RNA sequence: GCCUGGUGUCUUGGGU
């Protein structure tokens, strides 16, 4: 609940996770680099407070602008047999060897947001076209194609990949054959191909 | 589509040419696109929900154009600032500082695994730095396996001698690290660093392997050392807080003196400025210097083992101001380049009396984020934040 | 909702003004084009009938 | 000395002033007083100062390339429709802007 | 040369000290008990009627998590290895459940004790949902109100925890060693004094503190591993430790077989 | 939709060998062993055991990608011993230690029964 | 072919005992839309 | 004529320092023995002192260096900045040559003085940006490489080649070939959408 | 009741404790402002509780007084996108799209204002056990 | 069979920066102006101030791919307590007799100061350092 | 429609990082890999393949 | 919705202890003590029972749709 | 017994 959002990068089965001496394994591992530049110190304090809360059996009051201090919560926690700042010794799951560093560990409220990958994944080979432009249709729900916009055009110029850019915008899209008159230059030719 | 087919990969908005580079496909289960982490920087990509686009060339001619002009290793150095745009980042960069510290030693059993983790390794285990009473390698030796031979680089930080008491600078001879902690100044994206040098001497193919080799070694080693951060790492001890509290208390007194002088016509006028501009200017300079002074005190008290300090020192995330704001003092809130305006008649909030120009009245947030902000300070902080 | 637009840049209708204290939320506002123009009533607010 | 407001021609003539080095941050006025080649250097100086200010560094040839385009016609061609589309380039190219 | 000293014991958890082995062997034993010791668990639910307020696969999902007596599971085959046509008596246990609420008032709570074994590889003691006592109703599955009915047929199969966590016989496995950090495998974080700020292991009194003068024994290795294996009741604690060792043997045996056959 | 079958971690396809030995001819007397459908569980056990033998000069393993249940081990021995034979010796030692270990647990268990 | 769209049970293999529907029956290798996970599998006719 | 990806900040060593420090670094006096080249770094040390004909080259060398320093300090880089983006980094090329040929050693060098002066001067005519014999092209070709030639001459000065870098015959000919090859490779490629 | 116009003419104490002068040096807790520009203040009103300046969405955040201000804005947006149990009658409504979390839990760290938003009765999330650690590099 | 040999008195032991490394400075008991600065691992070889240390420098331990030492063979290191292997990265041909030799033992640094007649043989590619007692 | 347009043979999804991929690789989901295609010309050297 | 069968984090069965927990609260025991009596010692198991919200009692009130 | 078409224009709310 602190603007610290992420996607799952991999899953690990129970026995490969790091574990504390009590055999508790985390459900979820977030990255330490998310904290110092974002300065969501409240996220850490919530973890600390919730640890205390689950040991003694109540929901801590985390209302803003109260007398609750970090030291008061830390005092309670140490009196229950845990290191007072929330750390715990943990063991690497692959080898059983201790980690040289201790790991901040505890409950945190996490929320499941509406953006799931199988609602976004999309691919198109060939497919339906617009009646008017004979270009691929717009949108996931219509088997559409991605937009090659003006800014992507410029990048291929910078690379000097002139051949690639031609193919993308013709053979891989709405290529059409027309006949012109060599004298007047208009597309006024009437071409019956079976009568030649 | 099959392994090693080239495809064009792209993230919008395409602000510059390295928004579109050619990658080699590797088919994998699960529904996300996978990127090696060192390419997140040129795309300005991260993994908080971003999506990216893939385009498949449809002929023999364009496959060759992709691999020989647009391919990732050719793009390591950008013409924008004649320097690399990709380096070692985040976990691997944080970890590589820790690993190349002077007192990191690794026993034999772990060393064998680490050597085998390097794809380009020639099969020759190097001799340990300590032979007796127990074979021990230093971190610098194993990192040096990932650097190809024939690479020379010298850099001097703060006039250090060849005996390097602070363990700073960098010296590399024949692809072997003689001394120096490896941090953002060497393996980051800066000009003249390690990545730039390998590119000139060995070409793009070898230089692309450099990223893969370094990453595979460090992430393994970091997996078995571990690294964390907790609430403890924001907390300065009781002695330092009194220093911190004094420097803020004395700064509030100087601001009182400035108000006294300006209201008794004893204030020097700055050139080009009215009295009220000069008054506002002097108060702002005092308060920003107060926070930096308080931040400097908090920083120096932190031990080397403190986890916040390790990330700031590596350059992987965070900077001096972040230590300052978490632990010492959030400091002055600004809106439109000026202090908080009197949006009520002659006052900033209805909890103050009129014509109050003191620090607390016009948006100085004295508390740290650790300590917690008061209700008045909170709103002012939300005003500055909204403007951003 | 404030019906000013998307035409007209600047900042004045978008800023969190001091007199919003206790009447509209200082935190809750959308990202993007509506940012600062769509606001939300604080918890104890009321509207005169 | 530094001034608010400009009058480059009149200030140059004032005895005491080093008339060979006086500079103005309005390159429109520079063009009228010193000519097109001096505008090139002044244009470059003012762009570089903007980019370099937040510590960034862009290699010389890119800013040099932009100011040569802006001065090739002998007058300052602005990067707006009133400048760009006054060129003898084809109609299909010009109408796409 | 490996030695074991059981500190405490009861039906569903064994606390023990393991000694004169390598760290890797203690860890591989930990992993094997969690992941590869076979058990029995529901793996197919045929819903003929479900008019409760819970969704069909929601109820089915809870069924998969019910621990079943798996004592004789070693003589049972995997479904994927059986020579038969569809299922039969040698590769599955069939369970049935039927509940209903008559009356216009009150709530009928459907409990795991209503799971009735219907067939199974007789006379092997497998397939009954585990119970603490005899008057223990067990695990809550659903709740029913007037006219709501639940009538399901469940197929239980042999499986391992690698495929899905419902087949795991353990819960947590507590595990620690070297309570006074003589090996120096960790470097303690501290504010003021490391010893006062870190709590003591619950096995601190089982080993002697380092003497204040004592030099660092750079040849010492980890040698005593205290662990506690808790189970869910699907297997008794002594069986899990025994079958963990047994399973790990066949895996190494299978590797040994392949080398002497590849020549 | 793209999740692989979880049973593929331990069930061997018919055209895929459980074990594959190839030489590393760049140095003398070195083999690469590719283990299919196995984990750290097996690999770490073999690795430490092997490292305490006097005639093993190099042993290492890596799990190249956690989404694929395989690993590859590299084993080099001195001129006298053949690596593949040494691997058999490491296997039989551990089977023996676990047999002993299982026995001593059974005895201690009845006393507490 | 007379067995498209008719309900089927699998009697051998890892999917033994599962219900499905014949989605496509080109030749020898069928496409059963399994009921149990949201996946359609390729499967031989002996099964 | 260069591609932006191929340049790096390099110091042009004839710009900073006093005239005295400059003279100490670059001047060779075949008359005054204590201001000549040290005898332990060359084999032919005997046939050196007094030779007025060899002194005519070294005077022309130092006169060339004086022109460059005067041109660069008064016209090109008035504020004294001497670190600038330039093509092909000579410092790295030299220290690689020191590694390939094991250029440690006090073993006096067999590399004669006329080979150095004529070698470097002939190099500066092969740094082709534009080819063709037209009179205007040669002036343009010379103008394009003016700054880079000064950079080379400031490094491959007689005292530095012999006392500091200690190149032999094999290594020095290699250094010239590498500079020549890498400068060509650093030209922008026609067709580039700059 | 006071509106914005009348609020201009009153003097508000932030908490009841500020109505009376006091008699600390706890280096962990936050510094209260000195308020030494006016010698004696004449308060006319007092806030009921200062946490009521927040709205519905921001009231779900535990400890918003310890966050950098954009994070509270970002959570206020994301909170409206989190699956929970939007009503208890979902089986009889036929909505275009609906999501119901299997096992909602009430949060271990709550605020007083959540009692009236019914958040503990219709929660929208779960308490995960979280380690903050660099593990395999698959979480950079 | 060795290149250099002497006995040193430890004047300073700087801990400060690290928990497992200390910098020591020493001067030869028999010949002043021969100074040794050396980083060493505290936990493996604890040193105190004023300790006497025999320091030998060899280019070989014999009386490329490292192997665990067999208990049957024998080398120069059997008679010493602390052995390190390193790279010579600077050979200073200094003023009258000020010679410094900088060696890097995997980032553990050494400076050896002394005279030409004592150190001329040390112009090597690699060096062992052996420390006794 | 002319300076930019929608195109065939494209795909899009959420991205994740992987340290155990080479710098110039991209991991592509199987389902996407079966929808996209490349028209390879048949020659004497690949006809059996 | 209804009490989970297993603790998410460690796997210990907790779905048979929900009825016992509500009864202990009628007798006036405090939440921490009630969990203690049920032998739920690790805090992963404690969160499961302490923070579950029983919504199924509300859904049953909606008079059956057959 | 091969081919095989399902909309648009807006507005609003969201994602980076
Ligand atoms: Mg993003
Ligand atoms: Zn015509
Ligand atoms: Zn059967
Ligand atoms: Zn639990």
């Amino acid at each position: 609940r602190h603007g610290q959002k992420g996607t799952i990068g991999v899953t690990y089965r129970h026995e490969d996770m790091p574990f504390s001496a009590e055999g508790i394994v985390p459900d979820l591992i977030i990255n330490p680099h998310a904290i110092p530049s974002r300065m969501t110190v409240a996220h850490l304090i919530e973890c600390l407070l919730s640890k205390v809360g689950s040991i003694r059996g109540y929901e801590g009051d985390a209302t803003p602008f109260t007398d609750l201090t970090v030291d008061a919560v830390s005092n309670l926690l140490r009196d229950n047999g845990y290191q007072s700042r929330g750390f715990e010794v943990m063991y690497n799951g692959h080898t059983g060897k201790k980690l040289m560093a201790q790991v901040f560990f505890g409950p945190t409220y996490y929320q499941r947001l509406r953006h799931m990958v199988d609602d976004k994944i999309h691919a198109r080979a060939r497919g339906p076209v617009q009646v008017l432009t004979r270009q691929p249709v717009e949108g996931r729900s219509r088997d559409g194609g991605l937009r090659f916009g003006e800014m992507e055009r410029d990048c291929m110029i910078a690379h000097g990949a002139a051949g690639f850019l031609k193919e993308r915008l013709m053979e891989a899209s709405d290529a059409f054959r027309v006949h012109v008159c060599g004298i007047c230059g208009l597309m006024s030719v009437i071409a019956n191909l079976k009568k030649n | 589509l099959m392994d090693d087919d080239p495809v064009l990969f792209n993230r919008q908005p395409s602000l510059h040419k390295m928004s579109m580079m050619a990658h080699r496909v590797k088919v994998m289960p699960y529904s996300t696109f996978r990127l090696n982490l060192s390419v997140t920087s040129p795309y300005n990509a991260d993994f908080d929900g971003d999506e990216m686009n893939l385009h498949v060339p449809q002929s023999e001619e364009t496959r060759a154009e992709l691999s020989q002009l647009c391919a990732v290793p050719l793009q390591i150095v950008s013409p924008q600032s004649n320097k690399p745009v990709m380096g070692i980042v985040q976990d691997t960069l944080c970890g590589v500082r820790k690993m190349t510290l002077r007192d990191t030693f690794i026993e034999y059993e772990q060393v064998m695994n680490m050597l085998f983790w390097v794809p380009s390794w020639d099969g020759v285990v190097p001799q340990p730095a300590i032979l007796k009473p127990k074979p021990l390698w230093t971190g610098k030796q194993l990192l040096s396996i990932a650097i190809p031979s024939g690479i020379h680089l010298q850099r001097t930080d703060g006039g250090n001698s060849l005996l390097s008491p602070k363990d700073n600078g960098m010296l590399i001879v024949d692809g072997k690290v003689m001394f120096g902690v490896v941090d953002k100044k060497t393996v980051g994206s800066g000009g003249g660093g390690l990545i730039h040098t390998v590119m000139r001497e060995k070409g793009p193919k070898i230089c692309a392997e450099l990223f893969g080799n370094i990453q595979k070694v460090v992430n393994y080693w970091l997996l078995h050392n571990g690294f964390s951060i907790g609430i403890g790492d924001a907390i300065a001890d009781a002695s330092t807080m009194k220093e911190i509290t004094h420097a803020i208390s004395s700064a509030k007194e100087q601001v009182q003196e400035i108000i006294y002088k300006a209201q008794h016509n004893e204030l020097e006028l700055k050139p080009g400025m009215t009295l009220r501009e000069s008054f506002e200017g002097e108060v702002s300079r005092t308060l920003n210097d107060a926070r930096d002074s308080a931040g400097r005190s908090a920083e120096m008290n932190l031990k080397d083992l403190n986890n916040v300090k390790q990330m700031v020192s590596a350059g992987s995330k965070g900077s001096f101001i972040n230590i300052a704001q978490m632990s010492a003092c959030v400091g002055q809130q600004m809106v439109e380049g000026k202090r908080i305006a009197f949006g009520f008649a002659d006052r900033s909030l209805p909890h103050f009396t009129k014509d109050d120009f003191s620090p607390e009245s016009k948006g100085f947030v004295e508390n740290s984020y650790l300590r917690g902000l008061t209700p008045q300070e909170f709103f002012f902080h939300a005003m500055a934040g909204r403007e951003g | 909702n404030t019906p000013i637009g998307r035409d007209g840049k600047l900042a004045k209708p978008r800023q969190l003004h001091n007199t919003h204290w206790g009447l509209v939320c200082p935190a809750e506002t959308p990202e993007g084009q509506a940012c600062g123009l769509v606001k939300n009533l604080s918890l104890l607010s009321g509207i005169s009938i | 000395l530094e001034t608010d407001g400009i009058n480059l021609a009149e200030v140059m003539a004032v005895p005491g002033v080093d008339s060979s080095r006086t500079y103005s941050n309005s390159f429109v006025e520079i063009l009228s007083v010193l000519g097109i080649e001096a505008t090139r250097s002044s244009l470059y100086k003012e762009i570089l100062n903007v980019i370099a200010f937040d510590g960034s560094y862009v290699n010389y040839r890119h800013m040099a390339l932009l100011v040569d385009v802006m001065t090739s016609r002998g007058y300052l061609m602005a990067i707006t429709r009133h400048g760009i589309n006054r060129a003898d380039t084809g109609a299909l190219m010009r109408c796409s802007f | 040369e490996p030695k074991v000293n059981i500190i405490n014991a009861q039906d569903d958890e064994v606390e023990l000290m393991l000694s004169d082995v390598n760290l890797s062997l203690a860890n591989s034993l930990r992993r094997t008990m969690l992941a590869e010791v076979p058990t029995l668990a529901i793996d197919l639910v045929e819903i003929k009627m479900n008019t409760s307020v819970l969704a069909d696969e929601f109820i089915s999902h809870r069924l998969g998590l019910i621990p079943l007596v798996s004592e004789d599971v070693e003589e049972m085959k995997y479904s994927r290895d059986c020579t038969c046509e569809d299922y039969c008596d040698e590769c599955s246990v069939v369970l049935e459940l039927s509940a209903r609420h008559e009356g216009e008032e009150g709530t009928t709570d459907v409990y795991s004790s209503s799971l009735i074994k219907v067939s199974g590889p007789g006379n092997l003691n497998v397939g009954e949902p585990v119970r603490r006592d005899d008057y223990d109703q067990g695990i809550l599955l659903c709740k029913l109100r007037n006219h709501q009915e639940l009538n399901i047929r469940c197929i239980a199969k042999k499986g391992i925890a690698k495929e899905h966590a419902k087949w795991s016989p353990c819960s947590a496995i507590a595990f620690e060693y070297d309570p006074h950090n003589k090996l120096k495998h960790t470097d303690f974080w501290f504010e003021v004094d490391a010893k006062k700020e870190w709590p003591d292991s619950k096995y601190a009194t089982w080993e002697e503190p380092p003497k204040p003068g004592e030099v660092f024994d750079y040849k010492a290795k980890p040698n005593r591993f205290y662990m506690t294996v808790e189970t869910t009741g699907s297997l008794k604690a002594n069986q899990v430790f025994s079958r963990g060792i047994k399973t790990l043997q066949e895996k190494l045996a299978n590797v040994l077989f392949e080398l002497e056959n590849s020549r | 939709m793209n999740a692989p079958d979880r049973f593929e971690l331990f069930i061997l396809p018919d055209d895929v060998p459980k074990l594959k030995i190839t030489p590393d001819s760049r140095v003398p007397n070195c083999i690469i062993i590719k283990f299919e459908r196995e984990d750290h569980t097996l690999a770490n056990l073999l690795r430490e055991e092997l490292a305490l033998y006097p005639d093993v000069t190099f042993v290492a393993y890596k799990v190249e990608h956690p989404l694929f249940a395989n690993f590859v081990m590299r084993l080099q021995t001195e001129e006298g011993t053949r690596p593949k034979q040494a691997l058999e010796r490491a296997c039989a030692s551990i089977i023996n230690k676990l047999k002993t270990l299982d026995h001593k647990f059974n005895e201690e268990w009845n006393i507490k029964n | 072919d007379p067995t498209l769209n008719k309900t089927v049970k699998i009697r051998q293999g890892g999917y033994k005992g599962k219900i499905g529907i014949v989605k496509e029956a080109n030749g020898d290798r069928f496409r059963v839309e399994l009921h149990n996970p949201n996946k359609t599998i390729p499967i031989p006719c002996s099964f | 004529g260069l591609d932006g990806t191929q340049v790096e900040r390099q110091t042009i060593d004839t710009i900073p320092g006093s005239d005295k420090a400059f003279h100490k670094r670059y001047y060779v006096d075949l008359m005054d023995e204590k201001n000549s080249i040290k005898p332990d770094v060359i084999e032919y040390a005997a046939d050196i002192l007094g030779d007025v004909e060899l002194q005519k080259e070294l005077n022309s060398e130092y006169e060339q260096l004086v022109s460059d320093r005067k041109f660069l300090r008064e016209i090109v880089f008035v504020n004294g900045d001497h670190n600038w983006p330039l093509p092909v980094n000579l410092r790295r090329i030299i220290q690689n040559a020191q590694q390939i040929f094991h250029l440690d050693r006090a073993k006096a060098s067999d590399l004669t003085i006329p080979e150095i002066i004529h070698g470097v001067r002939d190099l500066c005519k092969k740094l082709f940006v534009l080819r063709g014999e037209n009179e205007l092209i040669k002036e343009a070709q010379q103008n394009a490489t003016s700054l880079f030639q000064c950079l080379v001459r400031a490094r491959l000065a007689t005292r530095r080649i012999l006392e500091e870098f200690r190149l032999n015959r094999d290594a020095f000919e290699w250094v010239l070939g590498t500079i020549e090859a890498q400068f060509q490779r650093s030209l922008v490629h026609p067709g580039e959408m700059v | 009741y006071v509106d914005g116009e009348e609020e201009e003419t009153i003097m508000i104490a932030m908490t009841p404790e500020d109505l009376q002068t006091r008699s600390l040096n706890d280096t962990a807790k936050r510094i209260k402002p000195e308020m030494s520009t006016s010698s004696h203040h004449t308060f006319t009103h007092c806030e009921i509780h200062p946490s009521m300046i927040l709205g519905v969405a921001a009231s779900i955040i535990p400890f918003p007084d310890h966050n950098q201000s954009p994070r509270n804005t970002y959570q206020s947006a994301m909170g409206k996108q989190a699956m929970g149990v939007f009503l208890t009658n979902y089986n009889v409504r036929m909505d275009t799209m609906a999501n119901i979390l299997y096992y909602p839990q009430k949060p271990l760290a709550k605020t007083q204002a959540m009692e009236y938003l019914k958040f503990r009765e219709l929660p929208a999330g779960q308490n995960a056990i979280v380690a903050i650690a660099c593990y395999s590099g698959y979480n950079q | 069979s060795a290149l250099f040999d002497d006995i040193f008195t430890v004047q300073t032991v700087d801990n400060g920066r690290y928990n497992k490394v200390s910098r020591i400075i020493g001067i030869s008991t028999t010949n002043s102006a021969i100074k040794l600065t050396l980083d060493i691992n505290n936990e493996m070889f604890p040193v105190s101030q004023d300790d006497s240390l025999t320091v030998t420098l060899a280019n070989s331990l014999s009386l490329k791919s490292w192997r665990p030492p067999k208990p049957t063979d024998k080398s120069l290191a059997d008679d010493y307590d602390y052995v390190m292997f390193g790279t010579v990265y600077k050979f200073e041909e200094g003023d009258e007799d000020k010679i410094k030799v900088y060696v890097s033992f995997g980032g553990l640094l050494m400076c050896l100061e002394g005279g030409y007649k004592s150190l001329a043989s040390l112009k090597q590619d690699n060096l062992y350092i052996l420390i006794r007692r | 429609n002319l300076m930019g347009k929608r195109v065939d043979f494209s795909a899009r999804t959420v991205i994740s990082g992987d340290p155990n991929l080479e710098l110039d690789q991209v991991g592509v989901p199987i389902s996407i890999a079966k929808t996209l295609s490349y028209p390879e010309t048949v020659t004497q050297y690949n006809i059996h393949r | 919705m209804i009490i989970p069968v297993r603790c998410f984090s460690c796997g210990k069965v907790v779905g048979d202890k929900w009825d016992a927990y509500l009864r202990l609260l009628e007798e006036g025991k405090q939440e921490g003590d009630a969990l203690d009596e049920l032998k739920l010692k690790r805090y992963c198991c404690r969160r499961m029972v302490l923070t579950h919200v029983d919504l199924i009692e509300k859904f049953l009130r909606y008079n059956p749709l057959e």
